[PDB]
RNA sequence: GUGGGAGAGGGUGGUGGAAUUCCCGGAGUAGCGGUGAAAUGCGCAGAUACCGGGAGGAACGCCGAUGGCGAAGGCAGCCA
RNA sequence: CCGAGGGUAGGGCCCGUGACUGGGGCGAAGUCGUAACAAGGUAGCUGUACCGGAAGGUGCGGCUGGA
RNA sequence: CGCGGGGUGGAGCAGCCUGGUAGCUCGUCGGGCUCAUAACCCGAAGGUCGUCGGUUCAAAUCCGGCCCCCGCAACCA
RNA sequence: UCGUGGAGCCAUGGGGGAAUCUGGGCGGACCACCGCCUAAGGCUAAGUACUCCGGGUGACCGAUAGCGCACCAGUACCGU
RNA sequence: GUGAGACCCAGUGGAGGCCCGAACCGGUGGGGGAUGCAAACCCCUCGGAUGAGCUGGGGCUAGGAGUGAAAAGCUAACCGA
RNA sequence: GCGAAUGCCGGCAUGAGUAACGAUAAAGAGGGUGAGAAUCCCUCUCGCCGUAAGCCCAAGGGUUCCUACGCAAUGGUCGUCAGCGUAGGGUUAGGCGGGACCUAAGGUGAAGCCGAAAGGCGUAGCCGAAGGGCAGCCGGUUAAUAUUCCGGCCCUUCCCGCAGGUGCGAUGGGGGGACGCUCUAGGCUAGGGGGACCGGAGCCAUGGACGAGCCCGGCCAGAAGCGCAGGGUGGGAGGUAGGCAAAUCCGCCUCCCAACAAGCUCUGCGUGGUGGGGAAGCCCGCAACCCCCCGAAGCCAGGGAGCCAAGAAAAGCCUCUAAGCACAACCUGCGGGAACCCGUACCGCAAACCGACACAGGUGGGCGGGUGCAAGAGCACUCAGGCGCGCGGGAGAACCCUCGCCAAGGAACUCUGCAAGUUGGCCCCGUAACUUCGGGAGAAGGGGUGCUCCCUGGGGUGAUGAGCCCCGGGGAGCCGCAGUGAACAGGCUCUGGCGACUGUUUACCAAAAACACAGCUCUCUGCGAACUCGUAAGAGGAGGUAUAGGGAGCGACGCUUGCCCGGUGCCGGAAGGUCAAGGGGAGGGGUGCAAGCCCCGAACCGAAGCCCCGGUGAACGGCGGCCGUAACUAUAACGGUCCUAAGGUAGCGAAAUUCCUUGUCGGGUAAGUUCCGACCUGCACGAAAAGCGUAACGACCGGAGCGCUGUCUCGGCGAGGGACCCGGUGAAAUUGAACUGGCCGUGAAGAUGCGGCCUACCCGUGGCAGGACGAAAAGACCCCGUGGAGCUUUACUGCAGCCUGG
RNA sequence: GAUGUCGGCUCGUCGCAUCCUGGGGCUGAAGAAGGUCCCAAGGGUUGGGCUGUUCGCCCAUUAAAGCGGCACGCGAGCUGG
């Protein structure tokens, strides 16, 4: 839905924010060894590598499952669906019938209640993991593995996710979020559904500040500095670039290829 | 207004201490260079 | 009120084959396409033409009517 | 106390005039094309939409006041 | 003021650095189709090449001087 | 001495890769003669270099000189 | 209020890079100062003042390098190195 | 061998008895002291501060602290005085703050990884604090210390003995510690105000008052118990696949009871045995200690509510079992004993810290009383407490600084209303266009405001009732020029430009229309991501995963964003052209008597790149000319032709862009090179280096009005601080030497200095700036030097990086 | 090894090739006017609008609203548009 508020400021006529009626029943975090200390910092020994970050609210982290044939078989019911100050996706609190809890990127339409459970035999249902080769090709799928037993990479995103295209020898297609066309193994886990919270895409920001609650400081455009500080400064008085925009660094920031070529991941890509 | 130099005892010793004097080759050097031109005083004399 | 009838009335979910386009593989060679006639265009970097495998979107041939339903605008594959 | 009226300030309605600009009505024989009336030589029209010297042309849907 | 480009039938353009050979489109004129005007068809006419003089056997064409049209420059003070 | 030169020799990062005296390197590309020497393990005084230190001298200075300091100087003072 | 709604009222409530304005953080215009009180100061005036706020202590990044809401600014009273 | 090098070092001059003596909070006098006092000590007047100019703590400073002696120098004067000189004292801790505790960022760093060496990462561990954890309150003393010594009251650890208890026991498990912002309830307390009440030495002045008068003061700490406020908390009983299962502890399910609670715990606050303090008053000496009211930002605290940006760690501390050990061992009592190290003076918004100075500057935390004003930490006055700023005394010029006032006029001033005025708080009336419906709004424009007396409504605390406070409502009445009577305290409006907005910036000449910004688009990136730093290891990205992350441009929002892929870049093309090693060896050469050994070397097979082919604009970029033509003329919808990759669309337009140009009309003005509206031959607008607009916002830039004024006509008077004079102290730039006049000439072309002529006794003081081509800076501009740097690129040549064959 | 550059303000002084005001000769001078030349600076030679402007052009006046030199006089006198 995301709330919109009444112009009385403005950058507040125009800020919203997202509908935390889906989290509820839970604002602090399961302690449980499920939150720890987390280190801030743009840079990392000495020199900031990444530019414009700093600042923004104080963060705790949530240490979330992913991978989840630690517990195969091993049911659980879902204690609650909290908010995460990492991520854009909400996740869910998850009591196990073992008695251990842990945390899952909560999918949409998982409910708190529920039960899942990951495995081969699992059912084909909203918030159960299971191998890829062992899911009916067509149903949409999220928090997909990349290799076997390395753990989740794909479609964590709020409201994302991936499709089972079919299966091909121990590899099964799938089509991620951004589009791509890649051979996954059968083997990687996957759990059942979207990812949930895609409202998300939606909510304004708003102000210039808020954008600096979320620790992104201002970025300053090329063309503004001098010819020192990047390839665009410089020119007296306003100027087009200078031919044919480019990164501070130099490389040509329009249209050019960059990931490696004789890269081996290829030959599982096709988009 | 707020001059340069602003007096901070642990600032001095964990900056030009003999400790930190040691620990890079450079400021062994110091110490070295130092004691060879004959100073009183190898590092800032500065008691706590 | 009780008992029954017909209907493309409406809304939701799900599903079927035909056909177009594109992708992959095969086989195959000098044109294809287009018009009043042409040209642009596509094709020896292997197109058109044919087979196989796959993705996706939109529309529902025969029944179909000179037919039916709705207050009007309008409503047509099948299922609940 | 009230008080004609004078004063100050801010609104409302109406009339005149205004560089310049917009269509419009009207005027024997000026210019460009030829949309429409007969398959008006691409059936006409039509609400909407884009576009063009101009009539108009095309999209989409609708009408017969065309086959 | 200083640089460079251009004046060719009636209009708009080729030809000129590699001199002897003036090309294209439109218009103009005569004739056809049409009741007729266009369109369309056949045929034809028209060019101090801006100039003043010079080199050459020979000059639109090369070398100078003038009259022109258009552009480019004109900065530090 | 050798700056690609006719460029050997001595080193050696990469590749290929022997033989043990009918073995193997060199004598300035390369061949052939003639001749030198024995690689891929190691050690080895003296003659040689310097002057913090002790001494001796000086057509060396004599307190703006001579060491920055003849004196309580790498001090006072200056500088994070 | 209506079929039910939307919605409209009062009341409560106390949101906001909201308003005025001290501390605090600035430095807009003018005047004074110019061998100064001062190698950037003073008087009047003015901007912000729950926020992209201010600030103490402890830490980290540096010379073709850092840092930079971008002036070639800042990096110990003069930084195109 | 010195005369010059803006030479170097030292000395001493000149300016000059000049500027200045460092906040315009302010002084006077009488006594002392002494060789000598405006300046030291005492007293009495006076003025200034009083969220301080007063207290207390951190940092830094290191003896400046206290006492006795002293005055050369140091104090901008003086000095008997001092932060100065000499000497002697002075700083006391189980509880305050640190360490024999804990962890943060970070640092270090067994292992381990990397790197010519030096060295770089780095696990455990260790280090690291204004954060966590931890036992002291009220008084009293010294010249100088005190939560440190002492008094009273109250605690903490360890060790021993002892009686009484229990499965005791980790560096392991679990719980816990434990956490945001804004808004708030109820009690409290700190703090403060009154009192007809309590206790007091005393005072009736000057016209009055013996007065329910005036004046002073009416508390602090305090175990157990005791109350009053709160904070924490369901009890049971079974199973168990988890807590890298070692558990009767957690965690999970299952089930009797019970729950806007009780009890159990743990704080806070009163109260408390009792100890402590205790003024105004003369001679240097009298004691109560009670009652109302206001009341925190503090306490109960881990209280509650709401919100999105979702808010440290570890130890102590509970609890659980492991080995083990059950003679251990822990636990509770109770007496005895034991209890280390470092800091403690003094300054501390400043004369002791950072600014070379006794420098109008800078410096974190806490307290910070009273009255009045709507409120307040604001403003005015004032407590406590602290100061009068380390040169003075006169005079009463110009001129300067800061300040007050002004006839008539009222922007005529001027680049400009620069500056100054006006307005100013609160209550009430009452307010337009426009808008994004919030706003514009404090629009504008007005009225009221003091004191006196009467009536009258709610509340809080009490007790319902009186006091005490908090909000009000209505009549009359008094006095002034004036009632927010002083101080704090908006001038307003209309119409343009730019940027949406709050915000950032050139520390120290630019605060802006610049940067940033939410938001739009493009593009890269499938995760050992791209990208960035690094030789590397490794790290940031990110314990993120395309609703994500990097790069770029535009810059809220609205309506929109045209045509040109010729060139350039980028993306796509398994074909061809070319192409390096390398493979391949037709063929040829050097030598040998030779087998040989050596050299060249064509066909052909050989990547990426370039070529070639195609795409691509919110990629770099680009987006025409010349003739003719209407039945008055003008003009040209229409036509011809040349060129192009295509010839600029909407919109805007003499503009932050217009040269000609003060373009031409219209508006405003008496008059308008500016301004506004129109037009359009746009020298040279135009669509994300965005185009045209837009409510609101702006210490941004322009044009008008009203108000108001010393801005001005046009200047006048007055005040304080300097200037001037006297006493004290006493600089500086500059300076070839000077005995340094005018004119007209002359001269290297601008003469005190040459020529001629003309004035002119010697020397100062207060003033003014025409000259000394005055001072200050070896001119920034300019040119020059085969000088230097920063920047750019399709300049040359390299290197990093990246692509690529072997 | 530096002579501050436009305009304005303030203070002026000088030249005459005179804009007023004084004398005077011609006149196509009737008068009143004017025109042109001659002598003569003694003293005069305004306030606003626009622009940085000098200069101009306007408005309202006047007897007239003169020209030009003094480093396009004057920044150790001010201002900085
Ligand atoms: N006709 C009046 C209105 O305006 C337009 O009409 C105007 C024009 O179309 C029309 O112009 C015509 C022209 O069309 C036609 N091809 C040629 C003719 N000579 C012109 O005629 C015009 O000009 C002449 C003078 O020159 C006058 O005398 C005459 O009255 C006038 N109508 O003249 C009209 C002016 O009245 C609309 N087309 C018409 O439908 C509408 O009703
Ligand atoms: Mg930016
Ligand atoms: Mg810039
Ligand atoms: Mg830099
Ligand atoms: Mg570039
Ligand atoms: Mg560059
Ligand atoms: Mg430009
Ligand atoms: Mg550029
Ligand atoms: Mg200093
Ligand atoms: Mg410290
Ligand atoms: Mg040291
Ligand atoms: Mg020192
Ligand atoms: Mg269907
Ligand atoms: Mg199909
Ligand atoms: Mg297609
Ligand atoms: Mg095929
Ligand atoms: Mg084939
Ligand atoms: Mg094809
Ligand atoms: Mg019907
Ligand atoms: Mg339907
Ligand atoms: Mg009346
Ligand atoms: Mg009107
Ligand atoms: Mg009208
Ligand atoms: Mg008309
Ligand atoms: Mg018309
Ligand atoms: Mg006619
Ligand atoms: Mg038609
Ligand atoms: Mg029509
Ligand atoms: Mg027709
Ligand atoms: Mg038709
Ligand atoms: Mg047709
Ligand atoms: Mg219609
Ligand atoms: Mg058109
Ligand atoms: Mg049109
Ligand atoms: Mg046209
Ligand atoms: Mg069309
Ligand atoms: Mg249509
Ligand atoms: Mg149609
Ligand atoms: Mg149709
Ligand atoms: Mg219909
Ligand atoms: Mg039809
Ligand atoms: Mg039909
Ligand atoms: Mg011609
Ligand atoms: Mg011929
Ligand atoms: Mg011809
Ligand atoms: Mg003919
Ligand atoms: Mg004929
Ligand atoms: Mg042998
Ligand atoms: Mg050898
Ligand atoms: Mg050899
Ligand atoms: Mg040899
Ligand atoms: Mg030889
Ligand atoms: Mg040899
Ligand atoms: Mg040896
Ligand atoms: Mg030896
Ligand atoms: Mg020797
Ligand atoms: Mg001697
Ligand atoms: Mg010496
Ligand atoms: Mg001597
Ligand atoms: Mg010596
Ligand atoms: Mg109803
Ligand atoms: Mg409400
Ligand atoms: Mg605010
Ligand atoms: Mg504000
Ligand atoms: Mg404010
Ligand atoms: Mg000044
Ligand atoms: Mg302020
Ligand atoms: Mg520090
Ligand atoms: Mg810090
Ligand atoms: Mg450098
Ligand atoms: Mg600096
Ligand atoms: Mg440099
Ligand atoms: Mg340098
Ligand atoms: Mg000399
Ligand atoms: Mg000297
Ligand atoms: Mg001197
Ligand atoms: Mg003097
Ligand atoms: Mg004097
Ligand atoms: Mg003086
Ligand atoms: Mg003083
Ligand atoms: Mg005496
Ligand atoms: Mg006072
Ligand atoms: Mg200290
Ligand atoms: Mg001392
Ligand atoms: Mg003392
Ligand atoms: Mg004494
Ligand atoms: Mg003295
Ligand atoms: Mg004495
Ligand atoms: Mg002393
Ligand atoms: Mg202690
Ligand atoms: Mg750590
Ligand atoms: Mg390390
Ligand atoms: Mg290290
Ligand atoms: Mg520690
Ligand atoms: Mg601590
Ligand atoms: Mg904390
Ligand atoms: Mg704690
Ligand atoms: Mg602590
Ligand atoms: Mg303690
Ligand atoms: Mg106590
Ligand atoms: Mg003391
Ligand atoms: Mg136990
Ligand atoms: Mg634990
Ligand atoms: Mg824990
Ligand atoms: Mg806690
Ligand atoms: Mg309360
Ligand atoms: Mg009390
Ligand atoms: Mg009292
Ligand atoms: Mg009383
Ligand atoms: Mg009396
Ligand atoms: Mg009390
Ligand atoms: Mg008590
Ligand atoms: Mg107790
Ligand atoms: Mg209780
Ligand atoms: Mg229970
Ligand atoms: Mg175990
Ligand atoms: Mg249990
Ligand atoms: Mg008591
Ligand atoms: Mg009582
Ligand atoms: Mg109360
Ligand atoms: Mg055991
Ligand atoms: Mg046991
Ligand atoms: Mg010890
Ligand atoms: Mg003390
Ligand atoms: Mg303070
Ligand atoms: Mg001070
Ligand atoms: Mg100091
Ligand atoms: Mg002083
Ligand atoms: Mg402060
Ligand atoms: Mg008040
Ligand atoms: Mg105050
Ligand atoms: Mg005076
Ligand atoms: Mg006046
Ligand atoms: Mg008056
Ligand atoms: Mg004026
Ligand atoms: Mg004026
Ligand atoms: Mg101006
Ligand atoms: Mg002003
Ligand atoms: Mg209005
Ligand atoms: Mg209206
Ligand atoms: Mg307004
Ligand atoms: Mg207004
Ligand atoms: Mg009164
Ligand atoms: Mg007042
Ligand atoms: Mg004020
Ligand atoms: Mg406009
Ligand atoms: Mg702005
Ligand atoms: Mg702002
Ligand atoms: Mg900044
Ligand atoms: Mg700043
Ligand atoms: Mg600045
Ligand atoms: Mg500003
Ligand atoms: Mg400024
Ligand atoms: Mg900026
Ligand atoms: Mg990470
Ligand atoms: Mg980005
Ligand atoms: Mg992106
Ligand atoms: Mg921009
Ligand atoms: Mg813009
Ligand atoms: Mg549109
Ligand atoms: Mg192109
Ligand atoms: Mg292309
Ligand atoms: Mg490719
Ligand atoms: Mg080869
Ligand atoms: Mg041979
Ligand atoms: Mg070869
Ligand atoms: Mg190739
Ligand atoms: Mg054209
Ligand atoms: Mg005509
Ligand atoms: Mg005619
Ligand atoms: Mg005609
Ligand atoms: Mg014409
Ligand atoms: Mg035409
Ligand atoms: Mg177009
Ligand atoms: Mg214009
Ligand atoms: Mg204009
Ligand atoms: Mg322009
Ligand atoms: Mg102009
Ligand atoms: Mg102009
Ligand atoms: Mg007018
Ligand atoms: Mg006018
Ligand atoms: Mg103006
Ligand atoms: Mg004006
Ligand atoms: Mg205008
Ligand atoms: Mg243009
Ligand atoms: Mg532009
Ligand atoms: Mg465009
Ligand atoms: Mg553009
Ligand atoms: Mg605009
Ligand atoms: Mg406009
Ligand atoms: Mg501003
Ligand atoms: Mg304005
Ligand atoms: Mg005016
Ligand atoms: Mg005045
Ligand atoms: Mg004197
Ligand atoms: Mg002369
Ligand atoms: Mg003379
Ligand atoms: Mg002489
Ligand atoms: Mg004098
Ligand atoms: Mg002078
Ligand atoms: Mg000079
Ligand atoms: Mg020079
Ligand atoms: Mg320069
Ligand atoms: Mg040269
Ligand atoms: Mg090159
Ligand atoms: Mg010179
Ligand atoms: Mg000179
Ligand atoms: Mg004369
Ligand atoms: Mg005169
Ligand atoms: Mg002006
Ligand atoms: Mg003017
Ligand atoms: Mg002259
Ligand atoms: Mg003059
Ligand atoms: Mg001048
Ligand atoms: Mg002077
Ligand atoms: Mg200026
Ligand atoms: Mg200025």
């Amino acid at each position: 839905a995301v709330k919109k508020f009444k112009p009385y400021t403005p950058s507040r006529r125009f800020m919203t924010v997202a509908d935390f009626s889906e989290i509820t029943k839970t604002e602090p975090e399961k302690s449980l060894v499920k939150p720890l200390k987390k280190t801030g910092g743009r840079n990392n020994q000495g020199r900031i590598t990444v530019r414009f970050r700093g600042g923004g609210h104080k963060r705790l982290y949530r240490i979330i499952d992913f991978k989840r044939w630690d517990k195969v078989g091993i049911p659980a019911k879902v204690a609650a669906i909290e908010y995460d100050p990492n991520r854009s996706a909400r996740i869910a609190l998850l009591h196990y019938v073992d008695g251990e809890k842990r945390y899952i990127i909560a999918p949409d339409g998982l409910q708190v209640g529920q039960q899942v459970v990951a495995g081969p035999d699992a059912p084909i249902q909203v918030g159960n993991a299971l191998p890829l080769r062992f899911i009916p090709v067509g149903t949409v799928v999220h928090a997909v593995e990349l290799e076997p037993k390395k753990g989740a990479k794909l479609a964590r995103a709020a409201g994302t996710s991936a499709q089972i295209q079919g299966r091909e020898g121990d590899y099964v297609i799938l089509r991620l979020p951004s589009g791509e066309l890649r051979k996954v193994h059968g083997e990687c886990y996957a759990t059942v559904g979207a990812v949930g919270n895609a409202d998300h895409k939606n909510i304004v920001l708003g102000k210039a500040g808020r954008s600096r609650w979320l620790g992104r400081r201002p970025h300053v455009r090329g063309a503004a500095m001098n010819p020192v500080d990047h390839p665009h400064g410089g020119g007296e008085g306003r100027a087009p670039r200078g031919r044919p925009p480019a990164s501070p660094w130099g490389w040509q920031t329009k249209g050019l290829k960059t990931r490696k070529r004789r890269k081996p991941s290829s030959r599982f890509i096709i988009a | 207004m707020k001059r340069t130099w602003q007096p901070n005892r642990r600032k001095r010793a964990k900056t030009h201490g003999f400790r930190a004097r040691m620990r890079t080759p450079g400021g062994r050097k110091v110490l070295k260079r130092r004691r060879q031109k004959g100073r009183w005083r190898l590092t800032p004399a500065v008691r706590k």
